């Protein structure tokens, strides 16, 4: 809840893990000044395309992004700032949830499948009571801390750059508007890809196709594991108006009334 | 830190929910229209399958209050579940700014209408097997626990003269384990219970089915007409119920009166009715006197 502000020779970048849409992740390290010990850590780093010079002192959507702590969402140990932004937190070696349910598949419990989507809500509600918008939610950006519990990552670096289309609702890839529900709506696709272990939402199709086809009425199909209870939920997440749209609150609720009879709401043998 | 267990012990719907798109099927005719939204007859062609479906697509008015649209959801939920000859299933949904809810048409529309254009050419043979399909239907959704809140001439639909379906369900709930009753609309097809108390039971339904029976019998007349829907309440607690039909004779009369009684337990289930209807359907011109047979 408070946020931690490093020095660029604090940190250093060791290997690069991967790129995505907004910026660069590398695990390195964190040597604090005037020690020598190495702390494995994860630095994002974010380029400055804002053209004003953007990064080189702390704005708060940055202390913001800092000051947020729940169970179930990835903490900001700490920022640099300077001509690249850099976003420090912990290095989980468990990888991504969607990583994780490629691999082991059908071999995860179903309880295990709604007990992650209940967490996912819940940090979403954190997120959505503080004002957090993510504007970027998917199974790559849940993050598994412990074989039983994820937490969500990535939020928030959306707006710092300047003004991914399969997880975004239709206003988002109409207007540029990103609210609350458009995080639900990409809430529900990444249920959908927990569910469908790992399946590519839209596959295939091509990226211009999406939208319309959307907007003409169709969606991502029922998972074969899903009863319709299940893909009920997924399908009011993906309502075109978005007051229509389930809140955080109901989605943590409902998906925890599964979660106390997992059999019932997945067929998984 | 993982949710403690509580089984139910039922089981999973795995009632397959079909999404498709607006260009999929078009819209030919209106079949049906008010505040609810509109009832159109189309032609569905699925993709890459070819067949030509005659369909019914009714689409939601009201398309931004939240829960008029949950209560759509909840009828196409219902409408994907159930499976029986006798009782109209969805084909799929259509998703837009309006939900589209979408059902293999039934040419000959509206009993209700059906029984009124027709009416002398109709044979007691026709009624009597047409009561003992609503009976199995409604009894079929009895043991899947959903109870029919608005069974009536409006909402059984004609595939063929010799085979009826039922429909609606937007008023329709499900009853779970120990779920006996349903506590909350169409005042002179509901039980004396539902307009006293708002109390919706399976026995709620055999007292629509009852007016059902006698709206058939009566081939499409009016319940109560010129009465009001403030006032039926006393009447039925005078123990007024409607008429005999001058085609119904005292026996098949009696089952419908039977229907109409007070203690919701006292009345027939439908079970019993199918039993009952199919023993008469049997002999039809012995229950049913209409000549022009
Ligand atoms: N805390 C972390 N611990 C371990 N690996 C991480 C962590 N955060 C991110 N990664 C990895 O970083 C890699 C790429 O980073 P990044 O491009 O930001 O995420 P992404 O998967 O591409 N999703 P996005 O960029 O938001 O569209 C992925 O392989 C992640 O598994
Ligand atoms: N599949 C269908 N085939 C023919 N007519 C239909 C069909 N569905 C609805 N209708 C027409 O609409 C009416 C029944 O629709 P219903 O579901 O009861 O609407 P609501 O629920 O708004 O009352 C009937 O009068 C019937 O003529
Ligand atoms: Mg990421
Ligand atoms: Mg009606």
């Amino acid at each position: 809840v408070l946020a931690r502000i490093f020095k660029e020779t604090e940190l250093r970048k060791l290997k690069v893990l991967g790129s995505g849409v907004f910026g660069t992740v590398h695990k390195g390290v964190w040597i604090p000044e005037g020690e020598s010990i190495k702390i494995p850590v994860c630095i994002k780093v974010i380029e400055d395309k804002s053209g004003r010079q953007s990064f080189q002192a702390v704005t708060d959507h940055m202390l913001a992004i800092g000051s947020l702590d729940h169970a179930h969402i990835v903490r900001l140990l700490g920022l640099c700032p300077g001509s690249s932004l850099q976003l420090v937190t912990q290095y989980l070696p468990l990888g991504s949830l969607l990583d994780h349910v490629r691999q082991h598949r059908g071999a995860l419990g179903p309880r295990l499948l709604l007990n992650w989507g209940v967490q996912i809500a819940k940090g979403m509600y954190y997120l959505e009571e503080h004002g957090m918008v993510h504007r970027n939610l998917a199974a790559r950006n849940v993050l598994l801390k412990s074989p039983s519990q994820v937490q969500v990552a990535d939020f928030g670096v959306a707006d710092l750059l300047p003004p991914p289309i399969k997880w975004m609702a239709l206003e988002s890839i109409h207007f540029g508007k990103y609210t609350h529900q458009s995080d639900v709506w990409s809430y529900g696709v990444t249920v959908w890809e927990l569910m469908t272990f790992g399946a590519e939402p839209y596959a295939g199709l091509r990226l211009a196709e999406v939208p319309d086809l959307l907007e003409k009425g169709e969606r991502l199909a029922q998972p074969q594991i899903c009863t319709i209870d299940v893909y009920m939920v997924m399908v009011k997440c993906w309502m075109i108006d978005e007051n229509i749209r389930p809140t955080f609150k109901e989605l943590a609720n409902e998906f925890t009334r599964m979660a106390r009879d997992p059999p019932r709401y997945l067929v998984i043998k | 830190l993982v949710e403690p267990l509580t089984p139910s012990g039922e089981a999973p719907n795995q009632a397959l929910l079909r999404i498709l798109k607006e260009t999929e099927f078009k819209k030919i005719k209106v079949l049906g229209s008010g505040a609810f939204g509109t009832v159109y007859k189309g032609l569905w062609i699925p993709e890459g399958e070819k067949v030509k479906i005659p369909v019914a697509i009714k689409e939601l008015r009201e398309a931004t209050s939240p829960k008029a649209n949950k209560e759509i959801l909840d009828e196409a939920y219902v409408m994907a579940s159930v499976d029986n000859p006798h009782v109209c299933r969805l084909l799929g949904i259509c998703l837009t700014s309006t939900v589209q809810l979408i059902t293999q048409l039934m040419p000959f529309g509206c009993l209700l209408d059906y029984v009124r254009e027709h009416k002398d050419n109709i044979g007691s043979q026709y009624l009597l097997n047409w009561c003992v399909q609503i009976a199995k239907g409604m009894n079929y959704l009895e043991d899947r626990r959903l109870v029919h809140r608005d069974l009536a001439a409006r909402n059984v639909l004609v595939k063929t003269p010799q085979h009826v379906k039922i429909t609606d369900f937007g008023l329709a709930k499900l009853l779970g384990a120990e779920e006996k009753e349903y506590h909350a609309v169409p005042i002179k097809w509901m039980a004396l219970e539902s307009i006293l108390h708002r109390i919706y039971t399976h026995q709620s339904d055999v007292w629509s089915y009852g007016v059902t029976v006698w709206e058939l019998m009566t081939f499409g007349s009016k319940p109560y007409d010129g009465i009001p829907a403030s006032e039926i309440s006393s009447i039925l607690e005078k123990g007024e119920r409607l008429p005999q039909p001058p085609i119904c004779t005292i026996d098949v009369y009696m089952i419908m009166r039977k229907c109409w009684m007070i203690d919701a337990d006292s009345r027939p289930k439908f079970r019993e009715l199918i039993i009952e209807f199919s023993k008469m359907a049997r002999d039809p011109q012995r229950y049913l006197v209409i000549q022009g047979d």
